[PDB]
């Protein structure tokens, strides 16, 4: 027979299957296409995810109702401690796709990177890079050649990065590497970029600017294995149902005698991998620096950090990306900020976001004050 | 008919949920039976939320109101809905006036406050609304 | 702005809390549930020793 009251379907069959993703590092797939104009400069960033606050701004939509007023809106918070350039690869145009050439790394890799390439650091003998840094004794004989061979060849150029994991509140050690394309003027200029780059950082203000749409990628939080209600969104059978509710009832039909792929049926919620897209940057900020929060509007000198710490996360004191709205992915976990691939004119995109203050308080309770400066005025005083 | 884009507001009284009438013209309440650009999925009711036109029937009250259809605003909601502002609110009713479909009203005052949200939308109930 | 609670008398910064509507069309902030739920459990302010309008009538820390 035939459905009866024609229903919109549960779930989106695109963002199947639903697995766990091989890493907890947002990956980035895709990356914005050449700029011959435009100087060398990295296409993305990783951040780690330290939480939410809300943000009061402005509002410049001319013809929306709320048009030059205060409105809150929430906001996550990024860590984006230094980056670490720390290799460059190579990638050429085959008929197969790409295909790395070479890569070429620093003479020397910190304690931070060296360690994600081990499982257990702390018996080896950490070899990780070592008859590799004796490549370059022979004056630079032998990278010259990689670096010129890259040069030669290589459509595309990624320099692999690190994330100081020194400079965050998180238990951890090893620090994630990551390829990042680099999308300036010609290869000859990337490569030679990159060069003067090795084992030298990179702070966000660099790469991203205030007010500019990023989407951002990451690995959505957790969850585990989950019934069919909860994952696709199916209605729960009705009360009275022997057998139990969360449940889809009928799978498919008798023929075809399968079960469809476009059921939906339980295992594995999120862990996903999930680029998001569109988040605007409101803040880009500094971590050699008092009042961070503090505005043009407020002039309070307070940190992002909320009171007592971001939960879980921990502090920040560090330079960082306050972006709009919510962010795949939990805190503490690593978040690769990437450019828009489109020029949006959307209006939204190009609106000159100007901060008039932002939430400090504790998130771990129902915080009234912003600093504790302000709670000992409020409460007096005392009696410690 | 309605002056202006209305903003969203959570959706509070679905179908048959009564309400207190707000106006004078002796709709002693109202039944919303049906609202006014409602989407239309399947089972799932027909959400009014405050500002939301409604197919309202006089359940009780005078009755050359009673038993027909007639078209209300909500004006009074209580399922906290959140003013992009950054706020809550929610009034201690659900409750709405009985209109034509122009947005002008039956009654020629309005009882209790109004949401500013609905006061926004009709230039009518603004102007029989006190406190807004 | 920066309003303040109308039953426990602290402040309620921008997003953050609720409002609310008496029949008298009169308002009411409050900075959490607590401070709301005690209004919709009908309690007296005066009474509750963590309020403000507690500590001021029985002069605290002034």
């Amino acid at each position: 027979s035939h459905r009866k009251y024609e229903a919109p379907r549960h779930g989106h069959l695109g963002f199947l299957p639903r697995k766990r993703a091989a890493s907890v590092r947002g990956r980035v797939k895709s990356f914005p296409k050449d700029d011959q104009t435009k100087p060398v400069a990295l296409t993305s960033f990783l951040g780690y995810k330290a939480g939410m606050s809300t943000i009061v701004r402005d509002l410049d939509r001319p013809g929306s109702k709320f048009h030059k007023r205060e409105v809150v809106e929430a906001v996550t918070v990024v860590d984006t401690p230094p980056i670490v350039v720390v290799g460059v690869v190579g990638y050429v145009e085959t008929p197969r796709g790409l295909r790395s050439l070479t890569t070429v790394w620093a003479e020397h890799l910190s304690d931070e990177v060296k360690r994600r390439f081990y499982k257990n650091w702390y018996k080896s003998k950490k070899k990780a890079f070592t008859k590799y840094s004796a490549k370059y004794a022979e004056n630079g004989a032998q990278v010259d050649r990689e670096l010129a061979r890259i040069k030669k060849y290589a459509s595309v150029v990624r320099v692999l990065v690190h994330t100081q994991v020194r400079k965050t509140p998180l238990s951890q050690k090893k620090a994630h590497l990551a390829e990042i394309q680099l999308n300036g003027g010609s290869v000859s200029d990337k490569v030679d970029w990159a060069k003067e780059h090795f084992e030298k950082t990179v702070a966000v203000d660099s790469v991203f600017e205030q007010n500019e749409m990023i989407d951002v990628v990451a690995v959505t939080k957790g969850h585990g294995f989950e019934g069919v209600t909860h994952r696709w969104g199916t209605k729960k059978l009705p009360r009275k149902t022997h057998r139990g509710l969360r449940k889809v009832a009928c799978i498919g039909a008798w023929h075809p005698a399968h079960v469809m792929w476009s059921v939906a049926r339980a295992g594995q919620r999120g862990y996903h991998h999930r680029t998001s897209i569109n988040h605007k940057v409101y803040r880009v900020g500094k971590g050699d620096d008092e009042a961070n929060a503090a505005t043009e509007f407020d002039r309070t000198k307070k940190t992002i950090t909320p009171m007592g710490g971001f939960v879980h996360y921990g502090a920040i004191n560090n330079d960082f990306v306050i972006l709009k709205g919510s962010i795949p992915g939990t805190r503490k976990r690593v978040v690769t900020l990437r450019k828009s691939l489109y020029t949006n004119t959307s209006r939204k995109a190009l609106e000159e976001v100007t901060l008039k203050w932002i939430d400090t308080a504790s998130k771990f309770g129902k915080g009234r004050f912003q600093t504790p400066a302000e709670k000992h005025a409020f409460l007096g005083t005392l009696k410690k | 008919g309605a002056q202006g884009t209305k903003f969203r507001i959570s959706l509070g009284l679905p179908t048959g949920a009564i309400m207190n009438c707000a106006d004078n013209s002796g709709a002693r309440n109202l039944y919303i039976m049906a609202v006014k650009g409602s989407g239309s999925r399947l089972n799932r009711l027909p959400a009014a939320s405050l500002g939301d036109m409604v197919m309202a029937t006089v359940k009780k009250g005078k009755p050359e109101l009673r038993k027909k259809v007639m078209p209300a605003i909500v004006v009074r909601q209580s399922k906290a809905w959140r003013r992009k502002d950054g706020v809550f609110l929610y009034f201690e009713d659900n409750a709405g006036v009985i209109a034509n479909p122009k947005g002008e009203m039956k009654g020629s005052a309005v009882t209790g406050p109004v949401g500013k949200e609905c006061a926004d939308l009709w230039p009518r109930i603004a102007s029989n609304s006190g406190v807004v | 702005k920066v309003e303040i609670d109308s039953f426990s008398g602290a402040k309620i910064y921008p997003g953050r809390g609720t409002l609310f509507v008496r029949g008298d069309s009169k308002i009411f902030r409050f900075q959490s549930s607590k401070s709301a739920s005690l209004f919709h459990q009908r309690k007296n302010p005066r009474r509750i020793a963590w309020t403000v309008l507690y500590r001021r009538h029985h002069k605290k820390g002034i």
